[PDB]
């Protein structure tokens, strides 16, 4: 896992990044066993997000400051980051 | 609902 933060310039400019629904594979006694999870989807060109070269397509949104996104939808999550856009970290288990 | 979000 790895934290990142966001930084934000314009109030009316996005942090840069579009998050998706997805499956996370996870480790468990029994074995690998799915479970939803939260994934960036890409990235916008020119944006914050890109420019720091730390998020990548496909990353798992594991927290948002602090708070587990595990269990809830795409909009909680979504009314979660932007509310907390100012200062913006997130817990991601990279793609790579 | 839509499936992607711009954040």
């Amino acid at each position: 896992h790895r934290r990142v933060r966001l930084l934000k310039h314009g109030s009316d400019k996005p942090l840069g990044f579009y998050i998706r629904d997805g499956t996370s594979v996870r480790v468990t006694a029994s074995g690998l066993e799915k479970q939803p999870g939260i994934f960036i989807s890409r990235l916008v060109p020119g944006g914050l997000a890109e420019s720091t070269g730390l998020l990548a397509v496909n990353d798992e949104v594991i927290e948002v400051n602090g708070i587990e996104v595990a269990g809830k939808t795409l909009d909680q999550v979504t009314d979660m980051m932007v509310a907390n856009s100012s200062n913006l970290i997130i817990t991601v288990k990279p793609a790579n | 609902p839509p499936e992607e979000r711009l954040i």
